[PDB]
RNA sequence: UGGUGG
DNA sequence: ACCCACCAAAAA
């Protein structure tokens, strides 16, 4: 992972909003340096005019040494595919979506756009006039990862084009695709609700709501009146989307915990871990401290939320070395983070930290056993899914364009 | 004073809840006496007012759409559609068989529509939001609804700490960008409707200072959503651009 | 029933 | 037989 200056993240953000957000870091800064003196005139041709202008005005304020409140934005490149790649240890899927670095023959680390990569692979084998548009291909991919079978059948027909589409997916991301496959066969026909706990304690409850259609006559002509009602269904197509989204939700909560921290809480936990805190204990902390440490044990995901329940008595049940290691992996100065599920915004002098914290979380998901931990709750019995490459997590820590 | 301003903002939001506020236009504010008229044509009072309200919202609406909003009044789906014909035949509103829709006749005043456009949706807080300690209450001082979005309440752990951490981020308006949008965004490009009232709200919002807090609610999965229409770092690009941190910093 | 963001 | 959240309301 290469680092940048505070002013450089401003440069990248203004490039992004023009926008050349699919360009490499240095090409983006190169474009900026070229137009630095003419930015206000490009506002009218930028992809995000308002955001372009706000960033540019911020850049000017920075040149004059004025303080700014403008947060730059760094977005996950295909959040969902990244999470499925990490859960399954799918090194090939990771390379589609910047979970680990991809280099071309020149050897430069590239900002990959998974949907384009698969679009190219599909034209390459279909060849010789393939009647398929790049965006029809992106819709089919992204609806599939959330469990759709109807939409790729619509873009590719139900014949050979569809066959080539599933074949391409199975070579470029075998384990990710196999897992999506699996989620479909995971519905319970007797269940009214699915429930699972995230490793930071969030309780996910999904009520099964099925269509009830009362038919009605108005002027002796028929009208269908469909209202969502709680019920059951033989298959269900929702688990891949909901589980995956629960995890990017988790990444948001935890990322904000690690970035926007209370410096006084951090110093207390540090002393508490080193036996130097004045005695303080509450019986109500034990249950939660026990619960969250358990999730760490079962999953590898140690949440900084646990700081909320550690006291003189509760620290005895956790490994103090693991707690200290977590704090040391956090930014040396805290910062606010605004989030749009898988978009992240912060002041640019914290750019480096937010990319480090995102990387660590993807890497944590990659190293550990979160998928098994969640699937077991969904299907109602202990299951274990293995990594297809158990060392992927090592490379994840150092990846370049996870946020771009 | 800011506590008072916050109570006023909350006063407006609680007074302009869409459906209760619309009903007022057909009950205590109509020259027409819908109670008496609804008796005459044998239509249940509360049902008739609600159908009138639904027509002032949708303006035009196909049948399955309109019964959905009103289904909860009768034991049968059929009973609802019949009641709607009785009202359409009595000129409460028209049904045009060639487009298969109901078209509104009696609509709310323009003055009331503007207050609803300004205040029916939550606004930022101008004080620090209430600390959440149970899965009820969403940060404001006068709401105590379920914090989870839509009908998905639980009293199980939903990580209030994240909501509490996001809620105390102080934000402010970049008036330079905000003025840029109003003067020049239309020639750079639902937008007109938002912008018609956005600036008025932003000025009212910041009456006591350019500093405020957005409230945050989780959906059932644990995605986190900031609450509000006119001022929100989620949502539209013309919306995103105007928000910045209230705690500015010298970048270097 | 169309759009907004993800 | 695609997830969620939300808005938005239409013309002699």
């Amino acid at each position: 992972m290469q680092t940048f200056t505070a002013r450089e993240y401003l440069k990248i953000d203004i490039a992004n909003n023009y926008g050349l957000d699919k360009e490499d870091w240095d090409d983006r800064i190169a474009w900026f340096d070229k137009n630095e003196n003419n930015l206000l005139n490009l506002v009218r041709e930028a992809e995000e005019p308002a955001l372009f202008y706000a960033g540019v005005k911020a850049w000017m304020d920075v040149k004059e040494g004025k303080p700014i409140g403008y947060p730059v934005a760094l977005d996950a490149t295909s959040s969902g595919l990244q999470i499925l790649a990490c859960l399954t240890g799918d090194r090939r899927a990771a390379e589609l979506c910047n979970v680990v670095n991809y280099r071309d023959e020149s050897g430069k680390v590239k900002r990959r756009d998974a949907y384009t990569v698969i679009y190219n692979k599909m034209l390459n084998t279909l060849g010789k006039g393939a009647r398929i548009k790049r965006n029809d291909c992106k819709q089919a991919i992204m609806t599939a990862l959330y469990g759709s079978e109807a939409k790729p059948k619509e873009v590719f027909g139900e014949g050979i084009m569809l066959n080539v589409f599933e074949s391409t997916m199975n070579v470029e991301a075998p384990a990710v695709w196999e897992l999506n496959k699996f989620w479909l066969q995971c519905g319970n026909p007797e269940a009214f609700v699915y429930h699972w706990v995230m490793p930071d304690g969030f309780n996910v409850y999904i009520k099964v709501m099925v269509n009830e259609v009362e038919t009605v006559h108005f002027l002796d002509k028929p009208y269908d009146c469909v209202r969502k009602v709680q019920g059951t269904e033989e298959k269900t197509r929702m688990l891949s989307a909901n589980t995956t989204h629960s995890i990017d939700g988790l990444v948001v909560r935890e990322l904000v915990r690690r970035c926007d921290y209370d410096k006084n809480q951090i110093e207390y936990i540090k002393a508490l871990c080193n036996g130097e805190a004045e005695y303080k204990a509450s019986e109500k902390n034990y249950g939660k401290a026990m619960e969250l440490w358990g999730y760490y044990e079962k999953t590898g995901f140690l949440t900084a939320r646990i700081f909320d329940y550690l006291d003189s008595e509760t620290i005895k049940l956790v490994n103090t070395q693991d707690i200290l290691d977590l704090i040391e992996s956090m930014p040396k100065k805290p910062f606010h983070v605004l989030t749009v599920h898988d978009c992240f915004r912060c002041l640019p002098n914290y750019g480096n930290d937010i990319r480090r914290q995102y990387n660590n979380l993807l890497a944590t998901i990659a190293k550990g056993d979160l998928l098994s931990f969640i699937m077991s709750q969904v299907i109602g019995q202990e299951v274990t899914i293995g990594k297809l490459d158990p060392t992927l997590w090592e490379d994840v820590l150092e990846t370049e364009y996870a946020l771009s | 004073s800011t506590i008072e301003h916050q109570m006023h903002l909350e006063k407006l939001y609680n007074k302009n809840q869409l459906l209760p506020r619309m009903r007022q236009e057909f009950e205590e504010n109509s020259g027409i006496d819908f109670k008496a008229f609804f008796a005459h044509i044998g239509i249940d009072y509360k049902f008739g007012i609600d159908a009138m309200v639904q027509m002032a919202l949708h303006k035009r609406a196909d049948l399955p759409t309109l019964v959905g909003t009103l289904r909860h009044h009768c034991k049968s789906a059929q009973e609802v559609a019949d009641n709607l014909f009785k009202m359409a035949s009595e000129d409460c509103f028209n049904f045009d068989p060639t487009i298969d829709k109901f078209i509104v006749i009696y609509t709310i005043s323009d003055d009331v529509q503007h207050e609803l456009d300004s205040f029916q949706y939550p606004l930022p807080m101008v004080v620090r939001p209430k600390l959440l300690t149970k899965n009820y209450g969403t940060g404001y001082f006068t709401c105590n609804k379920s914090v989870i979005l839509k009908k998905n309440h639980t009293d199980d752990d939903i990580c209030l700490d994240h909501l509490n951490r996001m809620n105390k981020i102080p934000l402010s308006i970049n008036w330079d960008v905000a003025h840029m949008v109003k003067n020049e965004w239309a020639n750079l490009d639902a937008f007109q409707k938002y912008d018609r009232t956005a600036h008025e709200v932003m000025g009212l919002l910041t009456q006591e200072g350019n500093k405020f807090y957005l409230t945050h609610r989780p959906d059932k999965r644990g995605r986190t959503y900031s609450q509000g229409y006119h001022v929100n770092y989620q949502g539209t690009s013309w919306n995103k651009a105007v928000l910045e941190f209230a705690e500015k910093e010298v970048i270097d």
